[PDB]
């Protein structure tokens, strides 16, 4: 029950949970481009010149 | 006169108002590589970042 002292420890192993692999996909997923505005189909002159 | 003082938020922006508890986050950080304050990190300090979880000093992460 004396509990004598011991020598100096050489190395200290650190145990830790691993990096989060297979979380990010190898291609990227962007928000798609909002489309450029279209001229709508079915546009015709509705105004006739009077008389 | 109130130019630059009275700003207005953007549309997407929002103020965080939900108050939650931060009990498991220090144990989660120390389960990752956060060596806490009282123990010694495996590299020297000045190659270690402080970690500050909402005002509370937590540990010393290796670089």
């Amino acid at each position: 029950g004396g509990l004598t002292c011991a020598s100096a420890p050489q190395g200290t192993l650190r145990i830790l949970e691993g990096p989060q692999q297979s979380l990010s996909g190898s291609p990227l997923q962007p928000i798609p481009a909002s489309p450029p505005p279209q001229i709508p189909p079915g546009l015709r002159p509705r105004f006739c010149a009077f008389g | 006169e109130p130019c630059g003082l009275m700003n207005h938020l953007t549309a997407v922006c929002e103020v965080v108002t939900q108050f939650v508890y931060t009990a498991s986050i220090p144990a989660l950080l120390c389960n990752l590589g956060v060596t806490p304050i009282d123990g010694a990190p495996h590299r020297s300090y000045s190659e270690c970042y402080p970690v500050l979880l909402d005002g509370v000093m937590v540990g010393w992460v290796d670089k």
